């Protein structure tokens, strides 16, 4: 099955993101910080570890879907490059973000940053650096991304994914 | 309630799998205690009946539970097991002993093994029987000690074998296999050979040479 | 003599200051009004040099000196690695009435006849074992008590612990002499080795499972691929039991397939590898791995067989 | 699959020689033999415990309990 | 090197006795059991010889 942006009616108030990467407890401790904060919208948000996604009938609509890649980990690359190959053309035109951690301790890092770098770029989408490990520096990247999900639902007047498109090109 | 009656039929199930994998019945069970305490001393006493195939019995005894800070130790202090009046006096002088030396495990054992031995001479009394309707004289009965062998058309020559099961005062049951011959003096004053006498001994050997059956057929076949 | 004295006063250096004056109970030969005498409290230096005194005061023969060093050494037990023996007997041969002192004299001769110097000690041990030391020498050499062999032998039982520090060179000669000893035809060399002396007696007596069944949050998040993490935590419990695991710390295994994946297909040869698996708490860390995703749902069967098979030194062929 | 009978007790012999057959007796003789066991042990650990001023040096004793020696001086 | 030819002399001596050892008994119970046979064989025809 491959994945659509604007297959279904959109809820009352409501906004969905999908987390998808391998590191369960990152995804964890990510949805938690997302969601800690009181925000005027009305959140949720779903874990998956690659696409395509278990059949069901229930899900509600996809606002934005972030796939995190550990630097640590050739196989959480994979399973991305994988991963990509499921979602339609369509849904890439600013509803799609990559995530990138553990560029802090550089001792560790099985995979050099260009790579993530070229993939962003081929796939014409933001690229956002992290270590999700330290609580306050997580902390401040769950509110980017809350804020993200807010512009990419239709919840601030004026702007919408499209428009974040050029907000956030790179100039190369 | 569905699920309640699902757990009784499991329990039943497995009640019934456990009683004949042993091969004691269980019947009812009732327990009265008394805590008669100074270290606590608490006294329990027990009441419980059932049966083992053939054999019944009902017993009732009394255990005292000593308590302390290190150990907790019980012996049966009173002990107490009725039988069905039955012929057999052996069970019930071992019942004699075992009550005297207040054991409830080897008495299970003991009555396990005895009436298994019992089986196993009753089975092979009424197959022999009917293997050979026309050489066998089941004098007293398949489940009874003794066995005839003798011809229809005359009375005169008949020898007696006897079975017999015996329980030792350790408590293991071993049985033995003994003959005797009620033989008129004619046939002795006729034959000169006369290793007749020596019957005990040779027909103990042969029965030890290749079984017990065996031995038995090839006898009666030899009479015949 | 100086060499006892050396050697008690090495024996000793060993021991840690807190447990000393355990080890001076248990071992007794020295009277008990004289520990008094002794402080403790000073350095440790001198109550060295004190005890040193005391026991060259009265006389010290070398055999105490062992029981020292034996019973030293079954307190820490964890300074050398052990292997294990088994012993196996003829069809017909009747149950033994074991004698401890017949072991003894059997054990000793057959040492003293073989070699000409050699040392052995004896320790009865509480629990139904017995532990012995040996100092090993020739006709022409004085015996080293420098490199002592240790073996622990549980009586009725077909099962002797030894240390492995020096005894390559005389693994026959001790072989026929606990064979002969304990009245046993043949034996052989279990291929598992330890450093934990309890965890290699629990799995070689297959006594780790002692467990028998007897009658007498935050709805906003959406978890999908619940079902893969409940059957992947289904199958490592199944797997991997619900005991205590007993506490390994190395695994070895040797490698002698062929490579099958376009790539070396026309080589007819295997492929010679070699690897091993270290931590301080092993069969822990496996467990582990898959519900934290480095492994599949059900391990290969050569890393979940450890204390099942008594293994623990493999080798793979195709 | 496991059990906790003490390893110098031959449950190996016993379950070779009636274990794929009559189940029942292979149990019965399990039993006896520790039994047997048990009973040996108690006598020799009661007789230690209680009469320590007749023995002059502990009793000689092997795992199983089937070889007793000892020394004895009644007053 | 004399050491070594005692070491492997006594794992022979060592490996021969069982073999000895149930050689024996297995003649122990055949002779035995050649005798009873002849004997039962004996006393069966005799009493078959009486009877008839």
């Amino acid at each position: 099955s491959v994945l659509r942006p604007l297959d279904k009616l959109p809820g009352l108030n409501t906004a969905t993101i999908l987390l998808v990467g391998t590191e369960d407890a990152l995804l964890q401790q990510l949805a938690d910080s997302m969601l800690k904060e009181d925000c005027a919208s009305e959140l949720k948000v779903h874990l998956a570890k690659s696409l395509p996604l278990p059949s069901s009938v229930n899900r509600p609509r996809i606002d934005l879907i972030v796939f995190v890649v550990n630097l640590h980990s050739k196989y959480s690359l994979q399973n991305t490059e994988e991963s990509l190959r499921h979602v339609d053309a369509s849904f890439f035109l600013g509803k799609v973000c990559f995530l990138a951690t553990g560029a802090g301790r550089e001792s560790h890092c099985s995979i050099h940053r260009h790579t993530v770098v070229k993939l962003a770029h081929t796939y014409q989408s933001p690229l956002l650096y992290c270590d999700l490990e330290v609580e306050g520096f997580r902390a401040t990247m769950a509110q980017r991304l809350v804020r993200v999900l807010q512009i990419c639902a239709g919840h601030v007047p004026g702007v919408s994914a499209l428009n974040l498109l050029s907000l956030l090109r790179s100039s190369e | 309630s569905k699920d309640l009656k699902n757990q009784l039929g499991h329990l039943e199930s497995e009640l019934s799998f456990l009683s004949t994998l042993t091969g004691i019945n269980i019947r009812n069970h009732s327990k009265q205690t008394e805590d008669l305490t100074s270290i606590r001393k608490v006294l329990q006493r027990h009441r419980l009946s059932g049966n083992c195939h053939m054999v019944t019995f009902q017993l009732e005894f009394q255990i005292l539970e000593i308590q302390n800070k290190e150990r907790l130790s019980s012996a049966v202090t009173d002990l107490n097991i009725i039988m069905e009046p039955t012929e057999c006096s052996e069970l019930s002088e071992f019942v004699s002993r075992a009550e005297e030396r207040k054991d409830l495990f080897m008495f299970f054992r003991s009555l396990h093994f005895f009436v298994e031995w019992f089986e196993y001479r009753k089975r092979t009394f009424k197959h022999l029987k009917e293997k050979y309707p026309d050489a066998v004289y089941l004098s007293e009965g398949p489940s009874s000690c003794s066995m005839g062998i003798r011809s229809a058309s005359r009375p005169g020559f008949e020898l007696v074998i006897v079975w017999r099961i015996q329980i030792d005062e350790d408590g293991k049951v071993f049985p033995k296999l003994d003959l005797l011959t009620k033989v008129p003096q004619r046939a002795l004053e006729l034959d000169k050979n006369r290793a007749i006498e020596t019957a005990p001994l040779s027909f103990r050997t042969l029965v030890g040479l290749l079984g017990i059956e065996a031995a038995l057929e090839s006898l009666i076949k030899s009479l015949c | 003599d100086e060499t006892v004295a050396e050697f008690i006063k090495r024996t000793i250096l060993k021991i840690p200051m807190n447990e000393l004056t355990t080890i001076l109970k248990a071992w007794d030969f020295l009277s008990e009004n004289q520990l008094q005498t002794v402080n403790f409290r000073q350095r440790k230096e001198s109550v060295v040099q004190h005890l040193i005194h005391l026991c060259e005061e009265k006389r010290a023969s070398i055999s105490d000196a062992a029981l020292l060093d034996i019973i030293y050494m079954q307190f820490h037990q964890h300074q050398k690695v052990w292997e294990v023996f088994q012993m196996s007997k003829g069809p017909g041969e009747d149950v033994d009435l074991f004698d401890m002192k017949q072991f003894k004299n059997s054990f000793k001769k057959i040492l003293q006849r073989a070699l000409k110097n050699v040392t052995v000690s004896f320790r009865e041990t509480e629990e139904n074992a017995v532990w012995i030391r040996i100092a090993w020498g020739t006709q022409y050499t004085k015996p080293n008590q420098y490199k002592p062999t240790y073996v622990v032998y549980y009586s009725q039982t077909p099962y002797a612990f030894t240390s492995s520090s020096m005894l390559r060179r005389n693994t026959p000669l001790l072989g026929q002499a606990l064979t002969i000893a304990s009245k046993h035809h043949q034996i052989v060399k279990m291929d598992l080795r330890s450093r934990y002396l309890d965890s290699l007696k629990a799995i070689v007596f297959k006594q780790y499972n002692q467990t028998f069944e007897t009658h007498n949050m935050d709805s906003r998040i959406i978890h999908e691929n619940i079902v893969e993490k409940e059957r992947v935590q289904r199958i490592t419990q199944e797997t991997f039991g619900d005991y205590p695991q007993p506490q390994l710390e190395f695994a070895q295994y040797k490698l002698e397939t062929k490579f099958k994946s376009s790539i070396l297909a026309e080589r007819e040869e295997p492929l010679r590898c070699l690897i091993k698996f270290s931590s301080p708490h092993l069969l822990e860390a496996l467990k582990s791995l898959a519900p934290a995703g480095i492994a599949d749902a059900p391990l290969s069967p050569l890393l979940t067989c450890i204390p099942n098979k008594r293994m623990n030194y493999f080798k793979i062929r195709d | 699959h496991h059990h906790s009978v003490p390893v110098f007790i031959p449950l190996e012999e016993i379950a070779a020689k009636y274990l794929q057959t009559n189940i029942q007796h292979f149990l019965f003789s399990l039993c006896e033999y520790l039994n047997a066991y048990s009973g040996r042990k108690y006598q020799a650990d009661r007789l230690q415990s209680d009469f320590a001023a007749l023995l002059t040096g502990p009793l000689q004793r092997n795992p199983l309990c089937n070889l007793l020696s000892f020394t004895y001086k009644l007053d | 090197k004399k050491r070594q030819r005692m070491i492997e002399v006594q794992d022979e001596l060592l490996r021969l006795e069982p073999q000895l050892k149930q050689l024996q008994t297995k003649y122990d119970e055949l002779k035995e059991r050649k005798s009873s046979l002849r004997n039962a064989a004996y006393f069966l025809s005799n009493l078959k010889q009486l009877y008839q």
